[PDB]
Parts: structure tokens; C-alpha cells; sequence
């Protein structure tokens, strides 16, 4: 297959959770959230997600009551079994730009965003890739590119042509924290954020594979001193033989 | 203003100046060729996707380190 | 080579030490630790594998119901 | 008479595990075989816990893998350490059935627990392939559907088995539940036939790296093999911390994380890796049927190494050619393996074929001829 | 063709006398450094040609195939690969 | 493949002048790279032994001979689990390499193969 | 060495009661000693490094 059939490699940037000992940095993961918040969560779900999910992680059980607090959500019916709608909960799902596929294709030229809750792991490149797809739209296509209706050429997508625009410019975000908000610096915070939502346990399994190399490491050495120690006297063994 | 469009300009400028050229010089004959009439009645079309990718492929190798550096 | 009562040479293995207490509880401390290690392992692969049974997080967020107060009216 | 001998039950697992007489120079090599143990142990472990927590029904079970990941107390452990024990699995079978080819160990009097060991290989497969298809993400949609799809190439009756496998004329909910009750019996079924075979080594006991008999000099399997698991037990462990707590997916498609969709078909559809090379078995058949039978083959044909091997000799230590030969049969296999993931391209179709060949012709061609004259060498070499 | 112990289906031994040292009289690590180094490098040594043949053959095999290609799906190699399919 | 096949097709090739020319000194290669000598065995040590046939044959040795064969295999698998090599007098010699067990693997086999021939004789 | 090895070795029972304390020792000051690490070498990125500010 062709290089633009597979789409360009992403870089290896150096994220703060590579490294065996390392967890994400939660200031940039709360960065994030507020990117997703107001770029990406018109056109895409993050459906996995509770708000009970981002607290002491990225907010405070308030702050997250909060924004779930400010939403409406169906209730079961009243005593007369007509409908009825709450206020959000802990316990309640981030809620996702689109009644049903039908609409959300319609609202995006045909094309349907994906939910991206799972997308750092549904993507070969992970982080690198999101970060590298959000910040790698030439302002013009390589000379000889005949882009389909609606599409938008960018290299890291297979085949080039994707039906997501640009979204990530200089200011688009103001952030909470004083931050200057970059195309480089908002990509790379959102594709923290996404990295986070994909697998929200890798602080605690990074730091639990350390405790368990320790043990098993030193399990592992006295494992051979022991096996040494009970194998010697057949190491040892020694042998006269007299022909009889 | 975004740290990866002063990066960028610098590493095509320098260490992918090479690359640079080669996608500067397809630019140039397929616009050229886009010109030339019965071009959409040609067989094989040329496009600068692949001296596209391998420019692009080393500006990231010189910079990704970089651009994380100041973020 | 022919006699049997001249023992081959073991002396490159043999510790001068065999008899003494010091060099049996060093060997013991050996098979403890790797037996403090593996109670220690084993614990902490029981607790945190079980530990699956124990209700999980939708359904511990499904727990403490909140009720208003201001809908019912008195009586 | 002690208790471990006198009483029946006791000493069954005494003859097993404790007095079972062993040769004194089985290397790292014989090793495997208990590893085999502890990843059926922990794939049964972790795998009925799993059933605790998924819920067979195709429009819950993508999700319900979900929950586990996101909600369940150490799910994530669970489901990593279930996905990343099936490849352990596969390497440590690998590895005990390489040693068992080098080594000799189909030969005489061993017949038996070779033969029935091909068909735990069978199971092994039969039950991964099951596994992998209850994710319902894209690679276990579309995997499982042309995987089916080759049944259709037996004659007259293959496409009514089809239907008859998958309960509806596609892969859907009645296939993902039939795979789920099947999945889990299936290890059970693997156990047993995992104890037929060692019972029917019993009779002749474990061979030895130099192929003689060890009738003259035996070691009670505990301690000492006992303490010489535990060695390669906490290699294997460590192996295993290193990619469930920090590369969990490293042997994983990240197409996976997609949840099935009929429509869409994935760029490329591949096994598992360890199905890798009997699929590029497959392709190089062009014929569909000539290309099951070719797959199928490529595992059956173990059954014919006890007759083909004409050597007077148990085993490769003493046998240089016999050595170079087996090495370049087993990178072969590893080639056939990436071959199986490489897109169907020049020229890799041609190669796919020559690895094929020269896969088949180990068995059928250079394996008699060598051992043969191997039989000549040692004869006249040693007058 | 396997007894058990007592009878385990040895030819009659006679005339060797077996000799060992108990395994807290023992160093367990005795001549640990020479066998790590000397053994080693000895038993390797023999060995390496059976895994260096094979594996360096099917290395270059696959080299040359992956990079052919490689080179057949560029702009370049559009004429050969027209005629490989 | 039987001992007497293989003794059969060895002396078929050392009749013949310009095949023994180039198979003796490939053979005599082989059995210095196979390197069981270093580990002190004859080469009929090698010989599976798990057979009806072979059992007779060995059952067959004289006393002394199964002795010192029972002494080889013993010392070859301490050399075998102590990753060492013999040394000295323990080097099996190519003049001590002596196939003390074909005789007898040959008058067992010859019988058991004219046995087969026996069963399936047909009166004319 | 004999003291030792008489009270805390020699009984089967006493070696295990001994493994066992030890294992209960070891897995609490393991799990402060890892925390506190953990906490060093991620200064600054973890929620409770933050969360003064909310
Ligand atoms: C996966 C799960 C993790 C568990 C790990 C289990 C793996 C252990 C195992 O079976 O292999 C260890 C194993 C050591 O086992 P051993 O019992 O000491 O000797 C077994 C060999 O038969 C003895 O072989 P040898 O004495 O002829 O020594 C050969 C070996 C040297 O092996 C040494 O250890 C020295 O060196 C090589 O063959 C390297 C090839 C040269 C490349 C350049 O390593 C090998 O010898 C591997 C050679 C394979 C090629
Ligand atoms: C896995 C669980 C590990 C449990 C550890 C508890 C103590 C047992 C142990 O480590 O072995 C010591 C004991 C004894 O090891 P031992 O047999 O070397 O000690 C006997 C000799 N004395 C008592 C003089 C030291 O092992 C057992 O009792 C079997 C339990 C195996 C674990
Ligand atoms: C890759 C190619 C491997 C070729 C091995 C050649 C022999 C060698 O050097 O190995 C070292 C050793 C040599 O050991 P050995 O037992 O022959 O000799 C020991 C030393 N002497 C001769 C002095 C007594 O071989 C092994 O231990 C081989 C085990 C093979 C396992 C292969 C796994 C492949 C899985 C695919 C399955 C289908
Ligand atoms: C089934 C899968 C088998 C593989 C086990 C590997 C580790 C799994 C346990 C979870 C873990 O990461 O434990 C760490 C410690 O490592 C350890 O100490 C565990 C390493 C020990 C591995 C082998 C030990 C026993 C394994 C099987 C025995 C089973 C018998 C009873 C269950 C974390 O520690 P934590 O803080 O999470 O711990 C709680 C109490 N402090
Ligand atoms: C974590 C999992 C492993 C930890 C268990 C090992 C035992 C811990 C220390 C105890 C010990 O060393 O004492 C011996 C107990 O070992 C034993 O009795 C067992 C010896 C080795 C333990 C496991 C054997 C593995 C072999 C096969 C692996 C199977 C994998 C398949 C699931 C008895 O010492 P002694 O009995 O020598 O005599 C000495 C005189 N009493
Ligand atoms: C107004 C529309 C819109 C906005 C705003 C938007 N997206 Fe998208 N996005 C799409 C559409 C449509 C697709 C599907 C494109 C396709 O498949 O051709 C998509 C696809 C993606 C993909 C998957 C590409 C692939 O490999 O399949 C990722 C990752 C993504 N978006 C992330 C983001 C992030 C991160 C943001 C903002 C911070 C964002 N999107 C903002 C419409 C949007
Ligand atoms: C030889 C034993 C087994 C092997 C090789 C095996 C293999 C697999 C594989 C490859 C998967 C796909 C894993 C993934 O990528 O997510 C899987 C999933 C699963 N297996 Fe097994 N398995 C075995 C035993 C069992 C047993 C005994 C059960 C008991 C029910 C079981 C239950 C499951 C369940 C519920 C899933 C789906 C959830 C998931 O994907 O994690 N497995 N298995
Ligand atoms: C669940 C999978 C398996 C398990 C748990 C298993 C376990 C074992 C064990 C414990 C032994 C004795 C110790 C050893 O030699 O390693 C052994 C020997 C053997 N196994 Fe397996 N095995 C499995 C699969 C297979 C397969 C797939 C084959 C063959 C294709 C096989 C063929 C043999 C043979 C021939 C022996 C005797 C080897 C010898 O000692 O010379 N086994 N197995
Ligand atoms: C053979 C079985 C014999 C009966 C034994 C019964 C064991 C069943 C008890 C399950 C106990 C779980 O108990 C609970 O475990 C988890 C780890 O799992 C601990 O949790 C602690 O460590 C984990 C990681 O290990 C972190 O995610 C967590 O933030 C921390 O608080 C809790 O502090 C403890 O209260
Ligand atoms: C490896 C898993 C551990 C569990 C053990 C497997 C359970 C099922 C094994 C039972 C199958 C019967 O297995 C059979 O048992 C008897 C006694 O137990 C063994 O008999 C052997 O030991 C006994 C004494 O130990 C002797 O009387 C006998 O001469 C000898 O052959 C057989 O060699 C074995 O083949």
C-alpha cells in the first residue's frame, strides 16, 4: 500500500506519562477537559465518562456536581406516567452533542465523529497520533491532492481526505489557569485529556507494576539462590568406578 | 503565538532544507502540468504526497522534542 | 581411581564453617524471606483480585439516594 | 508404609508431583511444560472471574468489557492479565513443542503424548479464537467472520454448517452467545486432555536433553524440579508485570476498541499473532478448499514426525545437520508468521508460497532424508 | 519402559561408587564467576553458528522482500509494480 | 530405521571405491562435530533403547560390558546437568569408540525379520 | 546465631509464625515507602498536587 494510504506516522513526543514511573500531569488533564468542553464536545461524545469520573482527577466532587447539576436529564415518568426530566447527578454520564448517528452525520456532511472516550486506544499512535491529526492540517494540500466534497487534507488521516476541519487555532480556548492557549498547547492538553479517558486506571497500575517488579525481582534472586542451594549436592556428585 | 510555526520554518530551513527542495521543485511541475491542457484526460496524474511525508516526516524529527519543550 | 575409601576432592565446595549455627541460619534466612515474599505477593494478589467481588463503582454511585424535601407537602 | 504411598488419592498426586521419578539433566527447556500449567491455571482463574462480570448479549457485550475496564475493582488487571496470558500461552507452547520436535520426544516410546498433545494445540486454538470473538470490537466481528466463512469451502453441505454455526446468516448475538457458553467449556475440555497426556508419558517417563535412557539415574521430581519452576515461574511473572501493568495493549489491534459494526469492514483483517503462520498457510493455496485443507494439514501433520524421522537416535544434540536443519525450520515458521500480516502485495505472494513449501517438505522430504543419512554418518564415522 | 524406584528397569549396577556433600556443607556459588564467563562463553560459542545461519538467511530474505515492497508502491517503482499484478 | 538397514547401506557405500573416497571423510567429520565423544560415549550408547528388540540385545551383553555401558550413561548425565565437558581419560577415543552393540542388535533383528518372512511363507 | 536459630528457626511453628509477622511488616512499610516514592518522582502532576487551588 501507498504511504498515503496508510497515512503519515506520528512523531514520538514526549509525553509527562511516558516513562514506567511517571503518571499524567492532572493540571494539563483539566486543561484538556476544558478543550473538549468547549471545541470538541460539539460534534463528539465522550459517552464512557461519568462526572463522578473527573473527580480527584481533574475537579473537585463540587465543581463536578456542578456541571452536572446544570444539566437535564430524563427522570422516571410522573404518577400519571407522562415524561419528566431531573437535574444531573455524580452518578449521570456526560451527555453527547447528538440524539442518534442520523443526526450527527447530518450536522457533519455525512461524516460521523466518533465517540472519544476510547480513541487513544482505538488509534494506532495514541496520544501522538491525536496530537499530530489536531496540529497537522497544511494550510494548503500537496500539489496533485484532489480532495472528495467536504473533505480536509490531512496527512496523518489514512488516505488524507478527512470530514473534520481544523478546529484547534491560536485562542479558541481561554484557559482557567492562565496558560497560553496555543494550537500546539491545546492539542497537546486535549490529547492528555483523551489519553486519560481511554484508560483512566494507568496512575494506579503504573504504580502497582512497580511494587510487584520489586517483589517479583527479589522473589526471582532468591529463587536461584535456593535452587542453587538445593541442587548442589547433585552438582557436586562425584564418581569412582571400578570395573568389576 | 504558536511555538511549532517558528520551529517548523526553522527545520525546513536547516536540517530538512533537502526535503524542502525536492517538494518545492514537485510543487512546481505538477502546478505547471495542472496548466497544460487535456491534463483531466491524462492517465496518471503526479500529486507531492510522498516528498510531502518525507518532509514533513523530518521537520517532526527535529522538533517534536523541541515543541514539547515550551508547552 | 580404584579405592573407594580415599573421598574424591570436595574442598573447591566444602565451607570450613558446615557445623555452626551462623551457617544454617544464614540458609534459613534465605527460604524465609523468599517465604515472607511469597505470603507477602500472595496477600496482595488475594486482596486486590477478590476484591472484584466488592460492589463496584456504578453501583456504589447507585447507592445513597438523595431525596428533596420541599415537593412533599405537609400531611 | 507411608501415607503419601499407602493411601489411593495421596498417591496419585504423590507419583505426579513428589516421588515421580525424573531424569537428572532436564535443562530450562522442560520447564514449559509447567508453565503451560500456571497459564491455564491463571487463565481459569481470571476467566471465570471475568464471567462474573460480561454479559454474553451482543448489544451489552462490547460495554460490559467496558465496565470491567472502567468500573470493576481491578477489572483492568483482570482483563489484561486474561488477554496478555492467551499470548503467554502461546509462546510457552511454542517453546514445549520445539522442544519436544528437537528433541525427539515424538519418537518411541512417546507416541502417545505427542498425539494426544496435538490435539490440546487444537483446543488451545479452537479456544483463543472463541475467546477473542467476545470483545465484539472490529477484529472480533470481522475476524470471526471469515474465519466461519472458510467452513463454507466444505463441499455441498459447507454453507448450511455456516449457518448452522453461526445460528443466523451472520455473525451476530446468536454466534456471540454460542461463543461465550463455548469459550468457557472449552479449557475444561483442554484440561483433561492436558492430563491424558501426561498420564500416557507416565508410562515412559520424561525424556532427557541427550536422548538415553534415565533408568540408570533418577531425581524424585520434588524438590528439585520443584525449586527449578519456581526459577523460570518468577521469569514468567516478571514478564508478565512488565506488559499487563505497563504495555497492556503492546500485543493487541487497537481495532479491538471499536465496537462491531457490520458495515464497516476494518483496513486489514488478521488473526491473532499466533495464528499468523497457518493463516499464511492459507493464502498460499489459491484454491479456497485446497487452502483450508493446506491449514489444517499444517497441524496434522505433526501426527506423522513419529514416522518420518528414520533416525536410530532420539533427539538433535549429537545430530549437526539435523540441528542446522531444524533452525531453518523453525525461522521459516517465524516468517510464515510475519507473512500472515503483511497486505497481499508483490512479492509477498510469492514468498508466502516458498515458506509454504518449504514447511511442508521439512515433514515430507528433508526430515527422512537427513535422518537417513545422519543413520549412515554415525555408522561409518565411528568404525 | 519405566519402573519405579526399587525397580526402576536399570541394567544390574555394580562397581561405581557415587559421592556428595550435604547442601549446607556446600557453597552454592562455588566458581559461580568462572562458569558465568568461561561456560558460558564456551557452550555459546559452539552453539552460535545454528542460530546465526538461519536467522541471518531469513533476516535478508525478509530485508529484501519488505524493502522491494516498499519501493514498489512509490511514484518510482509504478511501471514494475504495474506489471508485477 | 533398522540397525540392519543402516548396517546394509554402509556396506553397500563401502564397497564402493569412489563412494567410500567421499563419504568416509564426510562421516568421519560428522562424528567429530556431533561431539558425543566429549561427553564420553560410544556412539551405541546413542542407540534408543525403548524397543522389544533393543531390550533383547542389551539383555544380551556380557556382564562386563553392560557394566561399563551403565557407567558411561551415568557419567555423560552428570556431565550433561553440570553443563561440563569430559576431560582427560574420560574423552571417549576414536579407537575406544567401539560398536559393542551391533553384533547383537543384528542376531536379534535377523531373527525377528526371518520370522516375518517365515509367517508369510506360501507352499508351492 | 544459636539464640536465634533456637527461638525463631528451629520450631517449624516459630519459623512460620516468624514469616508470616515479617510479611505483615514488610507489606505495610512497603506500601508507605512505595506511596511516598511515588509521590517524589511525581511532584507536582498528581490531583493532590493540585487540588489547593480548588
Ligand atoms: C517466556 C516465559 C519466560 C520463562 C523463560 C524460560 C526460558 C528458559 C529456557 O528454556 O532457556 C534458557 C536456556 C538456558 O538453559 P540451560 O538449561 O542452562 O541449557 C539449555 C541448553 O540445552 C544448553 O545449551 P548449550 O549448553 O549448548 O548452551 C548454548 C547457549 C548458552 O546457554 C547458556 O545459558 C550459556 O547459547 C546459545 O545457544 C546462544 C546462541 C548464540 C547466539 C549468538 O538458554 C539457552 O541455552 C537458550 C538457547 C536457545 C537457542
Ligand atoms: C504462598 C504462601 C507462603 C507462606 C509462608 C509461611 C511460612 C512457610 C515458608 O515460607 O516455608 C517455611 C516452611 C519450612 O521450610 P523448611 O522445610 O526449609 O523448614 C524446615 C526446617 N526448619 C523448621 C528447622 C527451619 O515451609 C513449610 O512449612 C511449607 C509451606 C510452604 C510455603
Ligand atoms: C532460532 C533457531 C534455533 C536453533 C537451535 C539450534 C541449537 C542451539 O544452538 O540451541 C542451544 C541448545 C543446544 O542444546 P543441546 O541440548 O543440543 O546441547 C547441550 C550441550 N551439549 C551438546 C554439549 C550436550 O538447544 C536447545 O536447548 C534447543 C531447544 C529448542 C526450542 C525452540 C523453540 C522454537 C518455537 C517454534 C515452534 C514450532
Ligand atoms: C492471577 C495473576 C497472577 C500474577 C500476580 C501478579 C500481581 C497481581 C497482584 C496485584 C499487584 O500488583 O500487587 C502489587 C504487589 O505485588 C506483589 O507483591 C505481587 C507479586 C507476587 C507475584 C506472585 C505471588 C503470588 C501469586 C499467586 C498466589 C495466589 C495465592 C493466593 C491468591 C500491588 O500491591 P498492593 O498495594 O496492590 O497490595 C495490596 C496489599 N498491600
Ligand atoms: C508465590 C508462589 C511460590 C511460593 C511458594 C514456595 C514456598 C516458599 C518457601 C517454603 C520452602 O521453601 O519450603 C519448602 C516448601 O516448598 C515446597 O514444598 C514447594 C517447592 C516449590 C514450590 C512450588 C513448586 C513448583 C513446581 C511446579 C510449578 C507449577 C506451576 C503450575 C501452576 C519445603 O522444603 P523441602 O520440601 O525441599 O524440604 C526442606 C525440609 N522440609
Ligand atoms: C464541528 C465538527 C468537529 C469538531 C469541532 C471536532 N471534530 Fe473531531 N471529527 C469530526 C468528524 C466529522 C470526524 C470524522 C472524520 C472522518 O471520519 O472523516 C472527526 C474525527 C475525529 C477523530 C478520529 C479521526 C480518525 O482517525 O478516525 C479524532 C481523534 C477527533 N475527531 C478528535 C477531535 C478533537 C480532539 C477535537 C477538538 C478539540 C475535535 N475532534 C473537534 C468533527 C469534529
Ligand atoms: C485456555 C484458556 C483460555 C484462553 C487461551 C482464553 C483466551 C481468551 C482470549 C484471547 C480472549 C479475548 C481477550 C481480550 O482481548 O479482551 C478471552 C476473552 C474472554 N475469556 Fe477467555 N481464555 C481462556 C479461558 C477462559 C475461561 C476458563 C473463561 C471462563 C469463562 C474465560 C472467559 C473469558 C471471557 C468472559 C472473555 C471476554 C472478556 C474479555 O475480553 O476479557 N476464558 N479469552
Ligand atoms: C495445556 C497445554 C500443555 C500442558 C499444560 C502440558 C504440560 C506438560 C508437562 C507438565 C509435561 C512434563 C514436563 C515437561 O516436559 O515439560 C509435558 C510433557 C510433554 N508434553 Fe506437554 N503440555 C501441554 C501441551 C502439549 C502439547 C501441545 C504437546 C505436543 C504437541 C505436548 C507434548 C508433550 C510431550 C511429547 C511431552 C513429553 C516431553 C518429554 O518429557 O520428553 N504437550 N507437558
Ligand atoms: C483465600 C481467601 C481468604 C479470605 C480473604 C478475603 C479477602 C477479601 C478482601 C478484599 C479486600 C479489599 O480491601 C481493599 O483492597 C484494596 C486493594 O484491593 C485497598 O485499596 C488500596 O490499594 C489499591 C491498590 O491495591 C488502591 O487502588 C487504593 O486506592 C488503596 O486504598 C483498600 O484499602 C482495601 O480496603
Ligand atoms: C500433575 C497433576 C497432579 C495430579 C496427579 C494427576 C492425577 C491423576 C493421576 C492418576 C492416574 C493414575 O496414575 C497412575 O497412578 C499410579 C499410582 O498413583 C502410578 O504408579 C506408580 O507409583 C506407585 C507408587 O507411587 C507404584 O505402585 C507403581 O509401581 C508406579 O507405576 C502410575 O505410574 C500412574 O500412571
Amino acid at each position: 500500500m501507498t504511504a498515503a494510504e496508510h497515512g503519515l506516522h506520528p512523531a514520538e513526543y514526549p509525553w509527562p506519562q511516558n516513562g514506567m514511573l511517571s503518571t499524567f500531569d492532572h493540571a494539563s488533564l483539566r486543561r484538556g477537559y476544558q478543550v473538549y468542553k468547549e471545541v470538541c464536545a460539539a460534534c463528539h461524545s465522550l459517552d464512557r465518562i461519568a462526572w463522578r469520573n473527573l473527580v480527584g482527577v481533574t475537579h473537585t466532587t463540587d465543581e463536578a456536581k456542578a456541571f452536572a447539576e446544570e444539566l437535564e436529564y430524563d427522570d422516571e415518568p410522573d404518577d400519571e406516567g407522562n415524561p419528566r426530566k431531573r437535574p444531573g447527578k455524580l452518578a449521570d454520564y456526560i451527555p453527547g452533542p447528538y440524539p442518534n448517528e442520523q443526526a450527527a452525520r447530518a450536522a457533519n456532511q455525512g461524516a460521523l465523529p466518533p465517540d472519544l472516550s476510547l480513541i487513544a486506544k482505538a488509534r494506532h499512535g495514541g496520544a501522538d497520533y491525536i496530537f499530530a491529526l489536531l496540529t497537522g492540517y497544511p494550510d494548503e494540500p500537496p500539489a496533485g491532492v484532489v480532495l472528495a466534497p467536504g473533505m480536509n487534507y490531512n496527512p496523518y488521516f489514512p488516505g488524507g481526505g478527512i470530514g473534520m476541519a481544523r478546529t484547534l487555532f491560536d485562542g479558541v480556548v481561554e484557559y482557567e489557569d492562565g496558560t497560553p492557549a496555543t494550537t500546539s498547547q491545546m492539542a497537546k492538553d486535549v490529547a492528555a485529556f483523551l489519553t486519560w479517558a481511554a484508560e483512566p486506571e494507568h496512575d494506579e497500575r503504573k504504580k502497582l507494576g512497580l511494587k510487584a517488579i520489586i517483589v517479583i525481582s527479589a522473589m526471582l534472586g532468591l529463587s536461584v539462590y535456593i535452587k542453587k542451594f538445593k541442587w548442589s549436592p547433585i552438582k557436586n556428585r562425584k564418581f569412582i568406578y571400578n570395573p568389576p | 503565538p504558536d511555538p511549532a510555526i517558528a520551529l517548523h520554518e526553522a527545520a525546513a530551513e536547516g536540517p530538512c532544507h533537502d526535503f524542502k527542495h525536492h517538494f518545492d521543485e514537485c510543487v512546481e511541475r505538477v502546478t505547471k502540468a495542472q496548466e497544460a491542457e487535456d491534463y483531466d484526460h491524462a492517465e496518471y496524474k503526479e500529486d507531492c504526497v510522498e516528498e510531502f511525508f518525507h518532509l514533513q516526516h523530518c521537520i517532526n524529527d527535529n522538533t517534536a522534542d523541541k515543541l514539547f519543550r515550551v508547552l | 581411581g580404584k579405592s573407594t575409601y580415599k573421598i574424591p576432592d570436595f574442598t573447591p565446595y566444602l565451607k570450613k564453617d558446615r557445623n555452626t549455627d551462623a551457617n544454617r541460619l544464614f540458609s534459613y534466612f534465605m527460604i524465609g524471606s523468599f517465604g515472607m515474599l511469597s505470603a507477602a505477593g500472595a496477600k496482595a494478589t488475594v486482596q486486590d483480585f477478590l476484591s472484584n467481588m466488592s460492589a463496584s463503582a456504578d453501583v456504589l454511585a447507585m447507592a445513597k439516594v438523595e431525596v428533596k424535601l420541599g415537593a412533599i407537602p405537609l400531611g | 508404609m507411608a501415607l503419601r504411598k499407602k493411601n489411593s488419592l495421596l498417591n496419585m498426586a504423590n507419583s505426579y508431583v513428589l516421588d515421580s521419578p525424573q531424569p537428572s539433566n532436564l535443562n530450562y527447556f522442560w520447564n514449559f511444560g509447567s508453565l503451560l500449567a500456571l497459564c491455564l491455571v491463571i487463565q481459569l482463574a481470571t476467566g471465570i472471574t471475568l464471567a462474573m462480570h460480561y454479559t454474553s448479549h451482543a448489544s451489552l457485550a462490547f460495554d460490559s468489557v467496558e465496565h470491567i475496564m472502567r468500573d470493576v475493582n481491578f477489572g483492568w488487571f483482570i482483563r489484561y492479565a486474561h488477554a496478555n496470558t492467551a499470548s503467554f500461552f502461546f509462546i510457552c507452547i511454542y517453546a514445549h513443542m520445539g522442544r519436544n520436535i528437537y528433541y525427539g520426544s515424538y519418537k518411541t516410546p512417546r507416541v502417545l503424548p505427542w498425539s494426544i498433545g496435538v490435539i490440546i494445540f487444537l483446543l488451545l486454538i479452537i479456544t483463543a479464537f472463541m475467546g477473542y470473538v467476545l470483545v465484539f470490537g472490529q477484529m472480533s466481528l470481522w475476524g470471526a467472520t471469515v474465519i466461519c466463512n472458510l467452513v463454507s469451502a466444505i463441499p455441498w453441505l459447507g454453507e448450511d454448517i455456516v449457518h448452522f454455526l453461526w445460528g443466523g446468516f451472520s455473525v451476530g448475538n446468536p454466534t456471540l452467545q454460542r461463543f461465550f457458553a463455548l469459550h468457557y467449556l472449552m479449557p475444561f475440555v483442554l484440561a483433561v486432555f492436558a492430563l491424558l497426556h501426561l498420564i500416557a508419558l507416565h508410562t515412559a517417563g520424561s525424556s532427557n536433553p541427550l536422548g538415553i535412557t534415565s533408568n540408570v539415574d533418577k531425581l524424585s521430581m520434588h524438590p528439585y524440579y520443584s525449586f527449578k519452576d519456581l526459577i523460570t515461574v518468577f521469569a514468567f511473572l516478571l514478564m508478565f508485570t512488565l506488559f499487563v501493568f505497563f504495555s497492556p495493549d503492546k500485543l493487541g489491534h487497537p481495532d479491538n476498541y471499536i465496537p462491531a459494526n457490520p458495515m464497516v469492514t476494518p483496513a486489514s483483517i488478521v488473526p491473532e499473532w499466533y495464528l499468523l503462520p497457518f493463516y499464511a498457510i492459507l493464502r498460499a493455496i489459491p484454491d479456497k478448499l485446497g487452502g483450508v485443507i493446506a491449514m489444517v494439514a499444517a497441524i496434522l501433520i505433526l501426527l506423522i514426525l513419529p514416522i518420518v524421522d528414520r533416525s536410530i537416535i532420539r533427539g538433535n544434540a549429537f545430530k549437526p545437520i539435523s540441528k542446522l536443519l531444524f533452525g531453518f525450520f523453525i525461522c521459516n515458521f517465524l516468517l510464515l508468521g510475519v507473512l500472515g500480516q503483511v497486505h497481499i502485495e508483490p512479492p509477498f505472494i510469492v514468498l508466502g508460497q516458498i515458506c509454504t513449501i518449504f514447511y511442508f517438505s521439512y515433514f515430507l522430504i528433508l526430515l527422512p532424508m537427513v535422518s537417513t543419512i545422519e543413520n549412515i554418518f554415525f555408522y561409518i564415522g565411528s568404525l | 519402559y519405566m519402573g519405579w524406584w526399587g525397580h526402576m528397569g536399570s541394567p544390574p549396577q555394580k562397581g561405581i561408587a557415587g559421592y556428595t556433600i550435604s547442601p549446607f556443607a556446600a557453597r552454592p556459588f562455588a566458581g559461580v564467576v568462572h562458569a558465568a564467563i568461561f561456560n558460558t562463553f564456551r557452550r555459546t560459542k559452539n552453539q552460535a553458528l545454528f542460530v546465526i545461519l538461519p536467522v541471518s538467511f531469513f533476516y535478508y530474505v525478509w530485508t529484501q522482500a519488505s524493502e522491494k515492497n516498499e519501493w514498489l508502491y512509490t511514484k518510482a517503482g509504478r511501471h514494475e509494480l504495474a506489471k508485477a499484478l | 530405521a533398522s540397525i540392519t538397514s543402516v548396517v546394509k547401506t554402509s556396506e553397500l557405500i563401502l564397497k564402493s571405491p569412489l563412494l567410500s573416497k567421499i563419504v568416509v571423510p564426510l562421516a568421519k567429520t560428522y562424528v567429530k562435530f556431533s561431539g558425543y565423544r566429549q561427553l564420553g560415549f560410544k556412539m551405541n550408547d546413542l542407540i534408543i533403547e525403548e524397543t522389544p528388540n533393543m531390550q533383547l540385545a542389551l539383555r544380551r551383553l556380557p556382564p562386563t560390558e553392560s557394566y561399563d555401558r551403565v557407567y558411561r550413561l551415568i557419567r555423560a548425565t552428570q556431565f550433561s546437568l553440570s553443563h561440563k565437558l569430559a576431560t582427560g581419560n574420560d574423552i571417549t577415543k576414536p579407537e575406544e569408540d567401539d560398536h559393542y552393540l551391533i553384533p547383537y542388535i543384528l542376531d536379534v533383528e535377523a531373527e525377528a525379520f526371518e520370522k516375518d518372512a517365515l509367517d508369510n511363507l506360501e507352499v508351492v | 546465631a544459636t539464640t536465634f536459630y533456637n527461638v525463631f528457626v528451629k520450631r517449624n511453628s516459630a519459623f512460620v509464625a516468624t514469616i508470616l509477622a515479617s510479611a505483615f511488616v514488610f507489606d505495610m512499610t512497603f506500601e508507605t515507602a512505595i506511596d511516598n516514592f511515588w509521590d517524589r518522582i511525581n511532584a507536582g502532576k498528581q490531583w493532590k498536587d493540585i487540588r489547593h487551588k480548588y
